[PDB]
């Protein structure tokens, strides 16, 4: 079951990674904020990859 | 001395290997322009007791035939050749290279190797060197009673001394590229040198055919993450404790075989 | 983020009436141009002079 675990702790890493450089950038004149967006994926049926 | 035996100590050896190479990229986790190396296998041969697809009858062929695999065997274990992160070292004689490219160095047998380092010092001569004694190629030296030294987006780089009111151009820092950069054979005090695999270097100005730029006062910090060497540590380790219990199991069977 | 160095503002200040004659003020651009002992030259706008 890491396999599930694993991808969802990068998920995590980079949705925090994303904020600490929204919240660096701040004061910054000609910047625009980002943010990160994601999707499930599934092989077939009743059986997730993260 | 038994099939399975080998296969769990091959398995093991594959395991051990493994934790090793995740030792090694944890101890040098803030080395400045370190690279990482992955461990990459694949299973051995297979002994075909019967023939997969194999003609049964005058009609009836088998579904599947019966293979049993020899192990697993690894068969590298590669650098990866990321883009580390940038650091403000505020030095004036401290370069960092975005992109792809290598800065060239002379080795003192005469030979060319090849380095991502930054830390760039100056001998005893005027010379510019990099930390080990070793100095680059193109054999830019320093003159002294030197104010400041100003490295360009480019590989131009220049000083200015006490007078003359203008800067003065000193040489250009080419940086050397290759085709397969994975294939490039490490050495100690964090060098590169050229093999079969990764093609001959070709050398440019930075900014064309691909290469990167030069950041002066910056540094290239080792494209480590400690976020997953950890988890790759339980995983590895629950695997070669999974291997030992098979070893363990074999040896029990063997014993109340040979009981008798 | 990284910083792009220090920008200078250059707008004029106030020409304070201070008295005695050994002091400049200049109302639009310009610097004067200084010399050391040593023979380089620099460039500044301080009025105070002796």
């Amino acid at each position: 079951s890491f396999s599930q675990a694993v991808s969802g702790l990068n998920a995590a890493a980079t949705n925090l990674d994303v904020i600490g450089n929204n919240i660096a950038n701040s004061a910054t004149y000609g910047f625009k904020s980002g943010t990160a967006s994601f999707a499930d994926m599934f092989a077939g049926s009743k059986v997730g990859l993260g | 001395m038994i099939s399975s035996l080998w296969i769990a100590k091959t398995g093991l050896d594959a395991q051990q290997t493994n934790m090793d190479v995740i030792a090694n990229n944890l101890a040098n986790v803030s080395t400045n322009g370190f690279k990482r190396q992955r461990a990459v296998f694949e299973d051995l041969l297979y002994q075909t007791i019967r023939q997969p697809g194999a003609q049964s009858s005058e009609q009836t062929t088998l579904p599947s035939g019966l293979q049993i695999g020899t192990g697993v065997r690894p068969v590298a274990t590669e650098r990866l050749h990321s883009q580390g992160n940038l650091s403000q070292t505020n030095n004036s004689k401290d370069v960092a290279i975005k992109g792809q490219g290598f800065f060239q160095v002379m080795l003192p047998d005469g030979t060319s190797a090849y380095t991502r380092d930054g830390s760039f010092q100056v001998d005893q001569n005027g010379q510019l060197v990099t930390a080990g004694g070793f100095q680059v190629q193109p054999a830019i030296t320093i003159p002294a009673n030197a104010l400041s030294i100003t490295i360009g987006r480019d590989g131009v780089v220049s000083v200015t001394q006490q007078g003359q009111a203008a800067p003065v151009q000193v040489g250009q820092l080419n940086l050397t590229t290759f085709m397969n950069d994975t294939g490039l054979e490490s050495i100690g005090e964090n060098l590169y040198i050229e093999t079969q695999s990764s093609g001959a270097p070709n050398e440019s100005t930075p900014g064309l055919n691909g290469a990167g730029l030069l950041y002066q006062g910056y540094v290239e910090t080792s494209n480590v993450n400690v976020a997953e060497e950890l988890v790759n540590m339980i995983q590895v380790q629950r695997a070669y404790e999974i291997n030992s219990k098979a070893v363990s199991t074999t040896d029990q069977m063997l014993q109340k075989l040979t009981q008798l | 983020v990284k910083v792009a160095g220090i920008t200078q503002d250059f707008t004029d200040g106030t020409t304070t009436n201070t008295g005695r004659g050994l002091d400049v003020a200049i109302s639009q651009n310009g610097f004067f141009r200084l010399v050391d002992s040593n023979g380089s030259v620099f460039y500044s706008r301080n009025g105070q002079f002796k």
